[PDB]
């Protein structure tokens, strides 16, 4: 009845691809990466500098870092379980599909 | 830095100046340093080597200056930072 869908220009691959790039950058540079070039960084220094950004001294990171990866794993572990189990964390895409 | 505007047909144009750095070297880093048997974190700035010394500077410039007691604060002891490396810390008061 002449309802035709076109495909968008950008594929599935390539987002995935720009969102594996934007996570590279981000684990690998801190914010550098986007005002210019990607500065390499070690992850428990970019920790350090959001903790300074936020107003916590950087000693409480270089003292519990074991802690704050056990609980950012965990966290990740959380949201991947609530993901899996709970099908209304994606309802705004399904409504407007 | 700053922004200059600039009147245009039914729009308006920015002129945004930005700090875009450049020309990176490679340095090594260490998340405190181990000198009176205490670690030692920069108040402001990173440590970096050069390959046989150790000095402090900013995050978005390399202005390279010694570690005094100044520029860094104690916190805890030694073992428990995982990656300290032990080098000297200088204090001003000692020669004065």
């Amino acid at each position: 009845n002449g309802l035709t869908v076109l495909p968008p220009l950008l594929t599935d691959e390539m987002i995935a691809q720009y969102t594996s790039a934007l996570l590279a950058g981000t684990i690998t540079s801190g914010w550098t990466f986007g005002a210019g070039p990607a500065l390499q960084i070690p992850f428990p220094m970019q920790m350090a500098y959001r903790f300074n950004g936020i107003g916590v001294t950087q000693n409480v990171l270089y003292e519990n870092q074991k802690l704050i990866a056990n609980q950012f794993n965990s966290a990740i572990g959380k949201i991947q379980d609530s993901l899996s189990s709970t099908p209304s964390a994606l309802g705004k895409l399904q409504d407007v599909v | 830095l700053m922004s200059f505007p600039q009147s245009a047909p039914h729009g308006v144009v920015f002129l945004h100046v930005t700090y875009v750095p450049a020309q990176e070297k490679n340095f090594t880093t260490a998340p405190a340093i181990c000198h009176d048997g205490k670690a030692h974190f920069p108040r402001e700035g990173v440590f970096v080597s050069n390959g046989t010394h150790w000095f402090v500077t900013q995050r978005n410039f390399y202005e390279p200056q010694i570690i005094t007691t100044d520029n860094t604060f104690v916190s805890g002891n030694c073992d428990v930072v995982i990656g300290i490396v032990n080098n000297t810390v200088y204090d001003p008061l000692q020669p004065e």
